[PDB]
């Protein structure tokens, strides 16, 4: 739900993969459980947890006052039902799915949620709906159930774009966009980050600017920098936070390997340990050092051993296997040659490549006309 | 002829009659993470990811103390 | 269903040179569950480990070993090293001792220049054998035809690509006639 | 200067933009030369000149490349840039039409 | 944050004059942090609120003082800019020493 | 740039074609325009044998 | 021919050991493997088939793209026997420098006058009259 047994039932992750720092989370964790029902997750995730000697002491309590509140917003419900009315019955339907969104049960909630998202009057309270399916399918990571309501409620809004509601779906465009490695097209989203405000429910400003500056610092080059965030005055604002920031774009825009790489382990650590950030941690560490190879390599034909060495602040031993498994592996460059020691690519990808850019599009699509002389007479 | 499918189908049906649902959870606790995404990248990822599991996985914690010893 | 075994042994035969394209625009959980137990040695041919995936393969090898005969799997057993030396000629030129030849899991001196000759034999390769003090050296040049004889280069590429398209111009020619010959 | 105001960054702007016109003025002539035949001229050292150098390649404001082996400057351009532009949209737009092709036909027969 | 909470309750009540020093220092804290349009807006602001009413030349010579920076930060025209520091000099001659040197500072740099 | 000014309709042509079927309604071809450009375009694949009998002799 | 019939003797997986190691072509682990093969009277064939192979493995050895000195075919040739050296210089016909191999005739072609490919280039151009516009 929009409460921050989200955020406290998010912190799952980090305690359950490592044993150093599931101390805090299962201390806010049991401490918090007294909130918002949590009864019900965390006994689903019980085994992540400690033993059953004080467990079962609560338990008497939530369970008999899950049903007090259910049975009064049962008798509320009867109480709507009967009656004229339609705003009524969906804040009565709506704040039942609400709290079956608090005990953390998507059956009742999923039943609850189809009827009154059958008792839509308009289409804003449908797309609020489905907003409502979407601050609990973060936590259940599901992946079509999330997609099926926004593209279903995506077309056909007809009433414009508003502050805070076109937003905060861009905002989950965000964070579904997070999810996937798709960073072409996600970079665009956080575009409007001008009217974007500190949301409770789902993730702080800081933590958007923080979930935002991988995307926006990783998938896009120098020029896309300049023009987007260099030019803006958001990132300017946003820096003074914290320091390490200036020093990742100040550090990555300037082209200073030693003082990147020495404080580059907070990014590796940092980079784990997060729900929906974590297990892309590969791609990011992979993409940003053959970006960075490419955005050193672009301007550079040849290169010795000693400058880049003591460029990077690396030895040779780790470059030279960086490099040969950058030929194949990485595809970024032509073939490298060793005879002198020396690092000396020709890269000849304009003058002939630059037509040659089309020969695979000429093949595939000498194999659909074939596909095509297949279609005949059958 | 489409009819020398059928065999190829029962073997199939004994591959699934090895494992019942087994591969289709234990790799699910993968495929969990990689569903909805390209699989073109989970190629790459997949391959440096595979070849970095039996050492040097990370290895970015370890330049730190590289840097004075090499 | 039936396309998992053209395509089974279509990357089978694919890893014995070396490159090995594995499923990335296809999804289906056919070839899904039938490529399980053939990913983890398809993904260590490129790796290349003598000792430890020669025990890998016969370790939990069931269906693939099972096939009949072993045939291209006793001959990939010693394809090997000559698919990690065929990703040394597409890694640097100069051939170390002690550093390369310890990684490729061969210590020795003439070996090392002799298994290499063995795969500049082939042909597949570019090399330029000379001994002045000893090291073998190589050109590796493997810079395409741009700018280098290209009318030569993709002559036979446009009289063919304009073949194959021609004759679709007649697979688009003569079905008209198809079309207008009732009426 | 050390209690300077924010406009320290114009001052850095503008010797900047004297160096770029010290570098147009006398690279501009020179296609290959020395690195210290040109910068003993200045007399100052190639650390800061090769990566301001490097980076204004990187920003692509004129056609050059540098070099730290030989310290050779090379100097191209490519003219026909719209011929690969239409030809690759050509070649993106007709695969939609051959696409959509298949789909009537699929459609129309199975 | 607490200047924002002093907006809101300055912006209803009277005394328009008191929301130069608020909204020029806005213009002030946002130029340090480098944010052009807010500080372009709350100087319009104090501009059309203080358009009626004679500002001291400590208050007066300021507004112009900061556009001129404003305006010479992103180097559009250096003749208006240079106008903003000239009146800025009218407004802080014979008035205080540092502030002074820093306007004649300030025009030379311009 | 004509071709493509033509193709950027092209492809909302298959959309009526994929709705209707049925009649037509718009009085151009689009395919005898694109046939003279490919006689146009003809002109550079004539000419080379002439440039290659001017170099040959 | 694995027809499972044996397949714990020496002589079963002998040959496909040995055209293993041919495709591998190491020839060291052949002559120290010599010795292996048992009492089996077919050794003196094994030594025919090394007489009909060393014509390929020393032809390859002896491509010389570039060059190769002769320190190298020391070991890599057969022993101090001088039968290569006499009847490889009536069979290959090369020059023989100071104790050294020449390499000649390597990547010396010169490029063609690109005038025969323009004329069958124009002759495709007439092909592509003729294919374009046959029938008409």
């Amino acid at each position: 739900p929009k409460n921050p047994d989200l955020r406290i039932a998010q912190l799952r992750f980090l305690l359950s993969l490592p044993e150093h720092r599931g101390d805090a989370a299962v201390r806010d964790e049991l401490m918090a459980a007294v909130r918002d029902n949590n009864m019900a997750p965390y006994y689903e995730a019980l085994c992540k947890s400690l033993d059953w000697q004080i467990d079962v002491d609560l338990l008497n309590k939530m369970k008999k006052a899950n049903e007090d509140e259910l049975k009064r917003l049962d008798e509320e419900l009867e109480d709507a039902e009967k009656n004229l009315g339609e705003s009524e019955i969906r804040d009565a339907m709506m704040a039942k799915a609400e709290y079956l969104c608090r005990i953390g049960d998507k059956e009742g909630a999923l039943t609850a949620f189809r009827k009154t998202y059958d008792k839509t009057v308009a289409l804003g309270h449908r797309l609020d709906i489905v907003f409502y399916l979407l601050r609990i399918g973060l936590f259940y990571m599901d992946n079509d159930l999330i997609t099926r309501n926004t593209e279903k409620a995506k077309s056909l809004i007809e009433e414009g774009g508003d502050w805070d509601r076109r937003n905060r779906l861009k905002v989950y465009q965000g964070l579904y966009c997070v999810a996937i490695r798709d960073f072409k097209q996600a970079a665009e989203l956080f575009l409007d980050t001008v009217s974007t405000f500190t949301s409770y429910e789902l993730m702080d400003y800081k933590t958007f600017v923080t979930y935002t500056v991988y995307v926006s610092m990783i998938a896009l080059e120098r020029p896309d920098l300049r023009e987007k965030v260099i030019k803006g005055a958001e990132i300017l604002e946003v820096l003074h936070s914290l320091p390490a920031v200036r020093q990742y774009l100040f550090s990555l825009y300037e082209c200073r390997y030693s003082v990147f790489f020495q404080s580059l382990a907070v990014v590796e650590q940092e980079m784990k340990k997060d729900w929906l950030f974590a297990p892309h941690y590969r791609y990011y560490v992979r993409e940003m050092r053959i970006h960075a190879y490419s955005q050193l390599l672009e301007s550079y034909r040849s290169l010795t051993l000693g400058y880049m060495a003591e460029a990077f602040g690396v030895g040779v031993e780790f470059i030279d296997q960086e490099l040969s498994r950058f030929i194949a592996a990485g595809r970024l460059h032509c073939k490298i040659d060793k005879v002198n020691e020396i690092v000396e690519t020709n890269r000849p990808d304009s003058k002939n490549w630059q037509y040659q850019e089309t020969i695979k599009k000429g093949d595939l699509l000498l194999n659909r006309v074939q596909k095509l002389s297949r279609v005949i007479n059958m | 002829m489409s009819e020398k499918k059928q065999p190829v189908d029962l073997g199939l049906l004994e591959e699934d009659d090895e494992f019942e649902e087994f591969p289709a959870e234990d790799w699910a606790g993968l495929d969990e993470d990689e569903d909805a995404h390209v699989w073109e990248d989970n190629w790459d990822d997949d391959n440096v990811e595979d070849d970095f599991s039996n050492q040097l996985r990370a290895e970015l914690e370890k330049h730190g103390y590289k840097m004075e010893t090499s | 269903g039936f396309k998992q075994t053209v395509h089974k042994l279509l990357i089978v035969v694919e890893l014995l040179l070396g490159e090995i394209p594995d499923r990335l625009q296809f999804r289906q959980p056919s070839l899904k569950r039938s490529l399980m137990p053939y990913f983890l040695l398809t993904q260590a041919v490129r790796t290349g480990n003598l000792a430890k995936f020669n025990q890998v393969l016969d370790q939990f090898g069931e269906k693939f070993q099972a096939d009949g005969t072993y045939t291209l799997i006793i001959r990939l057993r010693h394809n090997v090293i000559k698919t990690g030396v065929r990703m040394i000629s597409l890694s640097y030129s100069r051939i170390s001792l002690a550093d390369i030849a310890q990684k490729l899991q061969l210590d020795s001196p003439e070996d090392a220049e002799f298994i290499v000759a063995k795969a500049i034999r082939d042909g597949v390769i570019e090399a330029s054998i000379n001994h002045e003090k000893g090291y073998v050296q190589s050109k590796e040049m493997i810079d395409i035809y741009s700018t280098r004889e290209p009318q030569l280069a993709f002559h036979q590429r446009i009289s063919f690509c304009l073949d194959i398209h021609n004759m679709s111009v007649k697979a688009m020619r003569f079905p008209p006639k198809s079309y207008n010959k009732d009426l | 200067l050390r209690d300077d105001p924010i406009i320290s960054t114009h001052l850095a702007k503008l010797y900047d933009n004297l160096l770029e016109q010290n570098l147009i003025r006398v690279i501009e002539p020179f296609s290959r030369v020395q690195i210290e035949h040109i910068s003993s001229l200045i007399k100052l050292s190639k650390a800061d000149v090769e990566r301001k150098l490097s980076q204004m390649i990187l920003d692509k404001k004129f056609h050059g490349i540098l070099d730290q082996g030989e310290g050779v400057l090379i100097i191209f351009d490519e003219p026909p840039v719209d011929k690969t532009y239409e030809a690759a949209l050509e070649t993106i737009q007709n695969m939609s039409k051959v696409v959509d092709s298949l789909y009537n036909k699929a459609k129309k027969l199975t | 944050h607490l200047g924002s909470q002093l907006l809101r309750e300055l912006k209803k009540m009277d005394d328009k004059a008191l929301l130069v020093e608020v909204q020029l220092l806005e213009s002030k804290t946002y130029h340090a942090l480098s944010n052009l349009p807010k500080a372009r807006a709350a100087l319009t602001s104090a501009r059309t609120t203080a358009n009626a009413i004679y500002c001291p030349p400590k208050l007066q010579a300021t507004l112009d003082m900061q556009s001129g920076i404003i305006h010479a930060a992103e180097e559009k025209d250096w003749k208006t800019a240079y106008s903003y520091f000239y009146e800025a000099f009218e407004g802080y001659d014979s008035i205080d020493s540092p502030k002074a040197i820093t306007s004649l500072k300030y025009m030379l740099l311009c | 740039n004509y071709n493509k000014a033509v193709e950027e309709e092209d492809k909302m042509t298959p959309e009526q074609l994929a709705i209707k079927n049925v009649g037509k309604q718009d009085p151009k071809r689009h395919l005898e325009e694109h046939v003279d450009v490919l006689m146009t375009s003809n002109i550079v694949q004539c000419l080379a044998a002439m440039l290659d009998t001017v170099v040959f002799k | 021919l694995p027809a499972k019939d044996i397949q714990t003797n020496v002589y079963i997986k002998h040959p496909v050991s040995l055209e293993q190691y041919l495709m591998e072509g190491s020839y060291n682990k052949v002559f120290l493997a010599k010795g292996n093969i048992p009492a089996e009277s077919y050794t003196f064939f094994i030594d025919i088939l090394l007489d009909t192979i060393r014509d390929e493995i020393a032809g390859c050895i002896e491509k010389a793209y570039e060059k190769i000195l002769f320190t190298e075919a020391t070991r890599i040739l057969f022993f101090n026997t001088p039968k290569k050296m006499t009847d490889y210089a009536k069979k290959r016909g090369w020059v023989l420098g100071p104790n050294n191999y020449y390499s000649f005739a390597s990547q010396q072609q010169k490029p063609e006058d690109t005038t025969i490919p323009s004329t069958e280039l124009a002759k495709q151009v007439i092909e592509y009259a003729r294919q374009l516009e046959m029938i008409v």
